[PDB]
């Protein structure tokens, strides 16, 4: 890799100058090489590499939804062709943070916020891949982000309170995964009801600072059962 | 537009 | 160039495309590859040239200057290294810029309103060589910026009128440099008071349309008229 | 910040 011969803690500190500079590709570029020097990540490194691709991958979704409108009005070869250059880096992108998670985030995460965190990013690209998909793997990319979702549910119930922010922000994209990718609008309303109402009753145990944390996930949730609703 | 975790 | 293939048609579309995007890294390869093809562009391509590479090196010239705040707040390598980085990012592209402009844009421009956006494109991307410039090449660079707005200047003074955005927007940018390049801001308010008053005294000839574009601009005159006195 | 053109 490019960033083999640079120190990690070097690539962690550039992350975070990238970040500052909003240089989202630079900052992905160097979480890749801290991932690729095979420790296990911190939950702020965590964090870096989520927000890093976040930000790549929410460029390429954006720029691919206008072009795919654009494409559906005209229906020459141009819009197609470049709806499909977007399309296949995004797909790429994608292919390169699944790899970072089977290669080997998710096999060496072994604690449930680590594991949960991953799992859940698994969902999300395979997510984002399905926005995408048409052709004869469309079923399995869908299962492969639901069963990456379902595990990571089935950890955070088990170990994490209702409150905490990761496990909020994986039922929020699972339920954002129902309505949208699966056409369970029930299943997706459902699950963001429960998850709200199951946090409300848990804030009472949380400091100032996490009570902050927590409700800012839940006015996500809130707006989406206003949406679907 | 509906929200995600990434966009808060 | 990877854009050798492709028919000029289909390159101004997809920068088109690109634009409604928000890629403007595609955007500026698509026009570089136009550019390539030989032939002199219209008044919509310059203006898509213009807007590509705007937005390109935009972004990396706010993120050089968070960069250095840090590096002088600072005052390990890192920080310095990525600045660099960044630094060598931007120059790139300055210097594709003007290659396009030199090789062969300015020479075969023979037109008062192509020649005089040409020249002015020289004079901005100089202009962003010398925000970053410090070495022994760096008094060279300004001189070059100057006399490429000179002789824009020098141009539209005779061959549009006061109105013109072109010629507007070229001497707002000239004041800029006058102002925090060559430590002239005397020259910079002087410059750009006569242009707005020279542009006031016009306005009366346009159109509805006309008076928009060269107020929209005279506005800007007038806000760094206001941040600089 | 001050303008100049491609800001507008
Ligand atoms: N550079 C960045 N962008 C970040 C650095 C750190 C960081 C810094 C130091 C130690 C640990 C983490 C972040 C930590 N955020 C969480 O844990 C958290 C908390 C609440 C919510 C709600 C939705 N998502 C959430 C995530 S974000
Ligand atoms: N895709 C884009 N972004 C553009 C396409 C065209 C275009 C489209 C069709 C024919 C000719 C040009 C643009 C044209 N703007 C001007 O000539 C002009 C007018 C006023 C001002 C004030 C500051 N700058 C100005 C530039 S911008
Ligand atoms: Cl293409
Ligand atoms: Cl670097
Ligand atoms: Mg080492
Ligand atoms: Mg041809």
């Amino acid at each position: 890799g490019a960033m083999g011969s640079m120190e990690r803690a070097s690539l962690i500190q550039k992350a975070k100058l990238a970040e500052q500079a909003e240089r989202y590709e630079d900052m992905a570029a160097f979480m890749k090489g801290a991932v690729e020097k095979g420790e296990e990540l911190s939950c702020e490194e965590r964090n870096l590499l989520s927000v890093a691709y976040k930000n790549v991958v929410g460029g390429q979704r954006a720029a691919w939804r206008v072009l795919s409108s654009i494409e559906q009005k005209s229906n020459g070869p141009e819009v197609r062709e470049y709806r499909e250059k977007v399309e296949t880096e995004l797909q790429g992108v994608c292919d390169t943070v699944l790899g970072l998670l089977d290669s080997h985030l998710i096999k060496e995460a072994g604690d449930a916020e680590s594991r949960v965190f991953y799992l859940k990013m698994k969902g999300d690209y395979y997510r984002y891949l399905a926005e995408v998909a048409t052709g004869d793997d469309k079923k399995r990319i869908i299962d492969s982000a639901r069963s990456a979702y379902q595990e990571a549910m089935d950890i955070s119930k088990k170990e994490m309170p209702p409150t905490n922010p990761i496990r909020l922000g994986l039922a929020l994209n699972f339920s954002v995964f129902h309505y949208e990718i699966a056409n369970s609008p029930e299943e997706a309303i459902s699950l963001a009801k429960t998850t709200f109402d199951e946090a409300m009753a848990d804030l009472h145990t949380l400091s100032e600072d996490s009570y902050k944390d927590s409700t800012l996930i839940m006015q996500l949730l809130r707006d989406n059962l206003t949406l679907w609703t | 537009r509906r929200f995600s975790a990434g966009m808060r």
